[PDB]
């Protein structure tokens, strides 16, 4: 645990250690990899159906004639789930109000579409360097930790002078 | 005896005096004539820590002659063969006898720095150096750690 | 040894020693690392996982309303199966769900074109959400990660 330890420690069991830690290692890399798929697909899964209720919240808010209704509409398409599922009672209450089966209209939905179509792209960007950004990190922490250990090494200073 | 002999042993006073740093290399007690070596990856290299071992071949026209030098260590390098010999210029076509055993470990610890991949002998790590860099650092990483046996 | 010495048989055992247990830490702070990232990644699981129970039984209140107010037998059969809460069905019907949300919900060619227009903005919202939610999860990662280095370097800092 300690380099003067390790010196205590013996040759042959250094190398045990190193497979104890190599297997475990894999299984906790085959684990994260299970952990993450399951977090992306959840994740996706989420943002479809919050994708069908926001898009809903929208028009259901172009048809309100109350400013309460309006006001409603427009916090459910903010996305927030705590407040979807509160306030969802009174947005059935308003879907089943407005339920019973023009020129300017198309333009603010195709200008929309544009917005979000420029900020998935942003996201899309974002992510990539967050990802870049996380790898960097990892390298460049553990290589400051090699140097410390190779700076508070005895054998390395008096084998190098 | 002779005068290579003598010129083996001013090579040991040397490596005693002035051994260069991470290199160790001496002959067996009876025979001045072969000797035991082992390099110490530098810093900052792939090869960083290994301990490789080496063995010296000499014979009689020394220093006129180099010895024959094969890495013992199990070994991953561009220029060295499989059965330990290396690629080295200054051992196979620019060799002076003012070298010594000393500068002969001194030259090798700057291949584990510097790979010549312009005269390779391991074919595997020639390419990997320059396709997979990452894979290639894999093997020799594995190839220091064994050394450490 | 002293340095004015040649490297001796003990001194190279001791130096691999200490190699070994630097290759040793190296792995084991990596190891930890990844612990820490997991641990991450098992809470988020928990929590994407409870907000999407949570939407899902809007969605199955929302699925028996329009079923209710359903004309043809394809779309009655359609918001049922969507009512029983399948996690699956809901992704595949997205679009088919939608529109009857738009036909139904609401009081010529100019509908059918907005109909078209709110499902592909139906859909790049799916695109933007599962972005926003990876790119949260990615900085959280980040955040972890910096936390646990961070700890490890100022230990050996205030070991000076």
């Amino acid at each position: 645990l300690t380099q003067s330890d390790v010196i205590a420690f013996q040759k042959e069991a250094l190398f045990r250690c190193i497979n104890r830690r190599r297997v475990d290692f894999e299984a906790l890399r085959k684990q994260y990899e299970l952990s993450r798929r399951e977090c992306i697909d959840v994740s996706r899964k989420l943002a479809n159906i919050m994708a069908l209720i926001v898009t809903l919240a929208r028009f259901i808010e172009t048809f309100c004639t109350d400013a309460n209704e309006k006001q409603l509409c427009r916090e459910i398409a903010q996305g927030d789930e705590t407040l979807i599922v509160q306030r969802s009672d009174s947005f059935m209450k308003l879907l089943t109000k407005y339920g019973k089966p023009a020129s300017d209209h198309i333009q603010e939905l195709t200008t929309e579409l544009k917005n979000l179509r420029k900020s998935k792209e942003e996201l899309f960007y974002e992510n990539s360097q967050l990802t870049e950004e996380i790898s960097a990190l990892k390298e460049y922490y553990t290589n400051i930790i090699r140097k410390y250990d190779r700076d508070e090494s005895f054998t390395i200073k008096r084998v190098f002078k | 005896s002779t005068p290579a002999r003598r010129r083996l042993m001013r090579d040991f006073k040397r490596m005693k005096e002035d051994a260069p740093p991470g290199v160790s290399a001496s002959p067996l007690p009876d025979n001045v004539m072969v000797w035991n070596a082992m390099i110490i990856g530098p810093a900052d290299t792939p090869y960083e820590d290994g301990t490789f071992r080496l063995l010296l071949e000499f014979d009689e026209e020394y220093p006129n002659k180099p010895p024959h030098v094969k890495f013992l260590s199990e070994m991953f390098h561009p220029n060295v063969y499989a059965n330990g010999e290396i690629c080295l210029d200054i051992l196979q076509n620019r060799w002076t006898p003012t070298y010594d055993v000393a500068s002969i470990l001194t030259s090798i610890q700057s291949l584990f720095n510097d790979p010549n991949p312009a005269s390779p002998a391991n074919v595997e790590a020639a390419t990997l150096f320059k396709d997979h860099k990452s894979q290639y650092v894999k093997r020799v990483k594995e190839t220091v750690e064994k050394s450490w046996e």
